[PDB]
């Protein structure tokens, strides 16, 4: 009944991370020690009000 | 001449007939002594390697849990 909206191809498309697993993982460690002000920022958001598609910025 | 039949100067030596089972003098309870001691052995380094393998598992969720943003 309700018609769904998606936003526009355009409005993904942002970047890339392009690394195997392995790399990814120690790196990983480290940038999680590092990073982490943003990302767990984005987890209280696409936690609090899930809906991705919402908070995809 | 001399006669042929066999025996010889008398006795051949001794024999011995008599049964002989002897020697093992390693048991006592102490067999188990070493046995548990054995197990008492084997719980304190598996328990090490245990506590390792732990400390292990806590850093590979750490590398996952970093991971998932």
């Amino acid at each position: 009944p309700g018609i769904v909206e998606l936003p526009s191809l355009e409005d993904l498309k942002v970047q890339e991370v392009k690394v195997s697993s392995s790399v990814l993982k120690a790196a990983a460690h480290h940038y999680g020690a590092q990073c982490d002000k943003p990302n767990k920022e984005f987890m209280l958001c696409r936690w609090e009000e899930k809906d991705p598609r919402r908070c995809l910025e | 001449k001399v006669k042929q039949d066999m025996p010889p100067v008398g006795g051949y030596g001794p024999i011995d007939y008599k049964r002989n089972l002897p020697r093992r003098g390693l048991s006592g309870y102490s067999m188990f002594a070493v046995g548990i001691g054995a197990l008492l052995f084997g719980y304190w380094s598996m328990m090490r390697w245990n506590r390792e393998r732990r400390r292990l598992q806590i850093e590979d969720f750490e590398a996952r849990i970093a991971l998932m943003p």
